[PDB]
């Protein structure tokens, strides 16, 4: 599997971010993470960049090439679905970086390093770059950077943005509200979508949980994990238990059979915004972070860099857009309490984004 | 689906 290091990093992330926010709606795109933190990688050295290749899950010496031919293979033209990944390099223009960084940056990552005036101007900077972001979101990523996150003494800002635009294989019924558990204290109405259709439906017993893949026009699928636990939201034991083998067995290998099945899913959408220092300290990036610690000598060898905030903001609508049948001996897939889902990029193997919806 | 993300790192000097 050519994205491993990035499905090791993205369930390790998720973990750790779950201790931040055990309950509530999660979703993040874990692909334009790693694409990030690489192009921050690609500056580091030392102890800095031991502790981030660990954490990236790179351990597990040509990292650069594999992002940009997982790229190539996430950007090719497809009609079936709008799908396009782009990093972008907002630099200080009165600041001398490393020839070979800039190079190597743009060969790698295609970031068409930019300069701009974070030394007098840096709102102005921050409004610029929330503004790029924005239009390759097609306007579903306003506002990247909060107010504060730039100032006179930023140097750079490394940029990916991702956007997804797909319609089911197979379009859903708007049923025209079931109650969806939440807790064991709690139900809240939602707008369910049906489907009856041949799709691929297992059980993964080591986590106790459904497993479902709903697959757009196009070689992308969404895979939903759906515990049959807990007082809260039932998705402790899913949690904590999952890992890339268990998952990868079932998304990626074929242990999933083709059956007629009911789907009940929520129609959803979810924005989530993360500042991620805290979460990627706890895993163990640690120097990167530490002023006084952190060697960025690959972007100036001068040595004076650190990296202060990495902020992340995600989004996603989920609906319906794509006789006679009465028995309803066979499977089931009622999607009315907490549950994890992922958007995979199936040639790739990569996830391209990650979830959790528990509250509507 | 519509989904769509953005990422920024912030380098600082020291």
């Amino acid at each position: 599997d050519l994205c491993v290091a990035n499905t090791l990093f993205a369930l390790n992330l998720f973990k750790h971010l779950a201790k931040a926010s055990p309950t509530q709606n999660l979703f993040l795109s874990p692909w334009s993470i790693s694409s990030t933190m690489a192009m921050v990688y690609m500056g580091s050295r030392g102890s800095t960049e031991d502790q981030m290749a660990s954490v990236l899950q790179f351990n597990e010496d040509k990292i650069h090439s594999s992002f940009r031919s997982l790229s190539s293979a996430i950007n090719a033209s497809t009609g079936n679905y709008l799908l396009e990944s782009v990093n972008k390099l907002f630099g200080e223009k009165s600041a001398s970086f490393r020839e070979e960084y800039i190079r190597l940056c743009q060969k790698y990552y295609s970031s068409e390093p930019q300069a701009v005036d974070f030394l007098e101007c840096a709102e102005e900077a921050r409004k610029k770059i929330n503004s790029w972001v924005k239009t390759q979101t097609k306007g579903k990523i306003p506002n990247l950077l909060p107010e504060g996150s730039v100032d006179g003494d930023t140097r750079m800002v490394l940029v990916n943005a991702v956007y997804f635009k797909g319609k089911w294989k197979t379009p859903f019924e708007k049923k025209l509200l079931f109650p969806f558990r939440v807790n064991s204290a709690q139900r809240t109405p939602v707008q369910m979508m049906y489907l009856r259709e041949k799709l691929n439906i297992g059980y993964i017993e080591d986590l106790k949980a459904q497993i479902l893949e709903l697959p757009y026009a196009g070689d992308v699928s969404m895979f939903l994990l759906l515990p049959d636990a807990d007082v809260s939201t039932g998705l402790e034991l899913l949690e904590s238990e999952i890992t890339y083998d268990k998952l990868n067995k079932w998304t990626s290998k074929d242990k999933m059979a083709e059956d007629e099945v009911e789907v009940y899913i929520p129609q959803f959408k979810l924005e989530e915004h993360y500042e991620l220092r805290s979460i990627l300290r706890s895993m163990g990036m640690e120097d990167a972070f530490n002023k006084g610690r952190a060697n960025f000598s690959g972007m100036s060898e001068r040595n004076d860099l650190f990296l202060s905030e990495v902020f992340h903001q995600a989004m996603v609508d989920v609906n319906e857009e794509g006789t006679g049948r009465t028995g309803h001996g066979g499977p089931q897939f009622v999607a009315d309490h907490p549950f994890l889902f992922l958007i995979m990029h199936k040639i790739t193997n990569c996830i391209l984004f990650f979830g959790r919806f528990s509250s509507p | 689906t519509e989904a769509a993300a953005g990422d920024g790192g912030v380098m600082t000097g020291r």
